[PDB]
């Protein structure tokens, strides 16, 4: 599974962004698709996740402002970030976790074995 | 006398079927009313999926594993895959599992049910990770017991799902087998629908509709009274407490799931059948293999009959239906045998034509109901199931009765039945070798038999046209052939 | 093929009864449609009665309510019981048999095996 994310750039204070993560390779409706943020320095920061079929888990810092949707037909997902703030603009990864080793929800970047390239 | 006997046969066959249809429809309404109250994205029963298999097709095993992985149920604790064998050839299953799942294939040197310590922790340490076991070949019951013990060592697991190594699940099969367990505290098992996908053969095409009838009608009728038989196998949910209670008496008995289901029912626990959970399996394409399979099924049924009757005694006024059905199957077999024997030694053309016409009419009615329920015009192929029954099941029942060279113990009775049917037909032909178009009775007999032959020939020609045009194939079968072409 | 030998006959006074029997010495009698014909002294053969292989009784006009035809297959015989005789019923009664035939069971040519005939007479 190859994940490529598009959308993102310079936003002046409060606004909205739409990031689309497209997956090349079949998803198994049990693979947790997530988004991870990497600010300048720091480490990878979890912002959202949801299973490919149905679910939803938003980070506390983004709960309410960020909307996570999955097409499930074009093998693409969308993250809508509304009411933007200066502190979350660096990088988003839209990783994937397969329910092969275990079905347990992780929320940790170590459990996601497929990742995309950094998008502003 | 002949008219009375034919009328009795007609009522006896078409009244129980109508009652079963009504009971299955009421069970469907009850289950639909249960589902209509189910909250969106419902996952309250933790589930461990158990796959027990022995040397299955590498393609179909991979399809089954991928169907399990591509399931929309949100609460699945683990996958337990037990393989009856640690030989070199049995490692292909482990390789397929590693292709679809993690590299957690374990090869204990012992069978878990034949040890002093039968706990799953003796052969396992982590309950979070999906597990594959390569255990020595003993039988389906031993691998199923190992899976039960592996599922029972997690205290958070509430129910368990049993599917075959070749069952291609729908994306909502697990949800619909585990939901009815929460709709009644006394429901400890749920049976899911099994559908035949490989309808590319005349035998398999009819066996698909036989499976459709025997599941839908004959299990909704049981589920109205909540005494469904043979739960598990291709698709079935069992509560973890009931298996914890009944696994030891079931494994220490001196795999058909019939005894497991009867162990559930003997304790006063209800079992339902949900038509909204579908798993796809295949059927034998050979008549002879079908004959031996039906002989084994009849032997199992005849072995577990006293226990079934005792189980349908623990339910006060329920279970009367189960006892009535158990007696009805025997009475129907002997009624068919007696009718054929009577009309075969009399060589009366009117009686034989009337019998074949009445059987064709009742099977046409049954096929019409099947087509209405399935929304499939291919369900009218079920009119040809009369031949399959008369030529494969009756020999199977007689062989099961008589066996409870290796060829003789399997096929001698079948060949003798075929020879007897041929001899009866030839005797009836040579005993009525005359033509009389001036007699209205002879005209009726000849026209009826000719119309029946024309009808069956037209049905066969329709089947042949569908076979050439691949219109008899299920969509899953077309997908599977397309995938197999390139692997 | 069946060889038909006939019995019965004699003289009746009026309004009486009689029975004419015809025994067939063939092989498969139960497949043979049988018939009884009468031939008046100054007329031709007339179909009087008949019974099919599957028992189905046919009677002619002025015969429906008076005659009765039956067949025994254990003893290969066909019997006609004439329960009310009239002077017009003074005729020679033959028995005919067939195995394969068409829609016409009445013509003399429909039956290929024939009996010899028993003279049945009634005198006023
Ligand atoms: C030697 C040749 C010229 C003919 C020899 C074969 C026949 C004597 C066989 C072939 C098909 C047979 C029939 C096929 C199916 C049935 C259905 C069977 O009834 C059922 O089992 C149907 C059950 C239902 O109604 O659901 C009763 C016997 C009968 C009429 C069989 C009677 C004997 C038949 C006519
Ligand atoms: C004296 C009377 C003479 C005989 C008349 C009565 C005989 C009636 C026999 C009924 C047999 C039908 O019952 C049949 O049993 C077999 C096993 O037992 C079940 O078979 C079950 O186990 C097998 C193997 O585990 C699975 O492949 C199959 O998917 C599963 O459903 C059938 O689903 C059930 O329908
Ligand atoms: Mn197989
Ligand atoms: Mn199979």
């Amino acid at each position: 599974v190859q994940l490529v994310e598009s959308g993102g750039g310079l936003v002046q204070a409060g606004g909205s962004l739409r990031l689309a993560c497209a997956a090349s390779g079949r998803i198994f409706s049990s693979d947790t698709l997530a988004w991870f943020r990497r600010a300048p320095g720091k480490e990878r920061e979890f912002v959202a996740a949801s299973r490919w079929s149905g679910g939803g888990t938003d980070y506390a810092d983004v709960k309410g402002r960020f909307t996570f949707s999955r097409d499930n037909t074009r093998n693409t997902m969308c993250l809508e970030m509304n009411s933007l703030k200066p502190e979350d603009t660096a990088v988003y990864y839209c990783a994937l976790r397969t329910a092969r080793d275990s079905y347990y929800y992780t929320r940790n970047p170590t459990g996601y074995d497929y990742w995309g390239q950094g998008t502003q | 006398s002949a008219v009375w006997g034919i009328s009795v046969y007609g009522v006896f066959v078409l009244g129980f079927y109508i009652a079963q249809i009504v009971f299955s429809e009421f069970n469907r309404m009850r289950l639909s009313d249960w589902i209509s109250l189910r909250p969106d994205n419902w996952n309250a029963t933790r589930v461990a999926v158990i796959i027990a298999g022995y040397r299955e097709d590498p393609f179909m095993f991979k399809k089954c594993l991928e169907s399990v992985r591509d399931s929309e149920y949100g609460n699945v604790a683990r996958l337990i895959c037990v393989i009856d064998g640690d030989e070199e050839e049995d490692l292909k299953m482990a390789e397929i599992y590693k292709q679809v799942y993690n590299d957690n294939v374990k090869k204990p040197g012992v069978v878990l049910c034949e040890s002093e310590n039968k706990n799953g922790s003796t052969i396992d340490s982590d309950v979070s990770k999906n597990i594959c076991i390569l255990q020595p070949h003993r039988g389906k019951r031993e691998s199923l017991y190992t899976g039960f013990q592996l599922a029972s060592m997690d205290p958070s697991v509430h129910a368990v799902v049993l599917i075959d190594s070749d069952t291609v699940l729908e994306k909502n099969a697990i949800l619909e087998v585990v939901y009815p367990l929460s709709c009644d505290p006394n429901i400890k098992a749920v049976a899911g629908e099994c559908k035949i996908w490989n309808t590319d053969t005349i035998l398999s095409m009819l066996v698909s509709w036989r499976y459709f009838s025997a599941f839908n009608v004959e299990r909704g009728a049981q589920s109205l009274w909540k005494t469904v038989q043979c739960v598990g196998g291709p698709l079935g949910a069992y509560t973890i407490d009931i298996i914890n209670e009944i696994k030891d008496p079931w494994i220490t008995q001196t795999g058909d799931n019939r005894r497991l289901t009867n162990e559930v029912l003997m304790r006063g626990k209800k079992i339902v059948y949900t038509p909204f959970a579908v798993g796809w399996s295949d059927s034998p394409t050979n008549v002879m293999r079908y004959i031996v399979q039906q002989t084994r099924w009849s032997k199992s049924w005849c072995r577990e009959i006293w226990y079934t009757l005792g189980s349908a005694w623990k339910h006060g006024f329920s279970g009367i239906y189960l006892a009535f059905e158990c007696m009805y199957q025997i009475m129907y077999f002997f009624l068919v045998m007696y009718l054929f024997s009577y009309i075969a030694i009399k060589a009366d053309i009117r009686a034989q034509t009337a019998t074949v016409l009445v059987s064709t009419l009742v099977t046409i009615i049954k096929s019409s109901y099947l087509a209405l329920r399935a929304k499939n015009l291919k369900a009218f192929y079920f009119v040809l199931y009369t031949y399959v029954y008369f030529f494969c099941m009756i020999p199977a029942r007689i062989t099961a009765m008589f066996t409870m060279w290796l060829w003789a113990k399997q096929f001698l009775i079948t060949y003798m039945w075929w020879a007897g049917v041929l001899a009866a037909g030839v005797y009836s032909i040579v005993d009525n070798w005359y033509f009389d178009w001036a007699d209205i009775q002879y005209r009726f007999a000849l026209v009826g038999i000719c119309s029946y032959l024309v009808f069956v020939s037209i049905v066969l020609v329709i089947y042949l046209i569908g076979k050439i045009t691949t219109w008899n194939y299920t969509p899953l079968q077309k997908e599977l052939i397309e995938e197999r072409y390139l692997h | 093929q069946v060889q038909l030998v006939e019995s019965g006959g004699g003289l009746v006074q009026a309004g009486g009864s009689l029975k004419v029997s015809c025994a067939a010495s063939g092989r498969a009698f139960k497949t043979y449609r049988m018939a009884w014909f009468r031939q008046a002294p100054g007329k031709e053969r007339e179909f009087v009665s008949g019974i099919s292989a599957l028992e189905t009784t046919y009677y002619a006009d002025s015969v429906k309510g008076r005659f009765t035809i039956s067949r025994d297959n254990t003893k290969n015989t066909v019997s006609l019981q004439m329960d009310s005789l009239k002077p017009e019923d003074t005729a020679v009664y033959y028995c005919a048999a067939r195995r394969y035939g068409g829609t016409d069971y009445t013509t003399t040519g429909s039956y290929d095996y024939w009996g010899q005939g028993t003279q049945v007479t009634v005198s006023s």
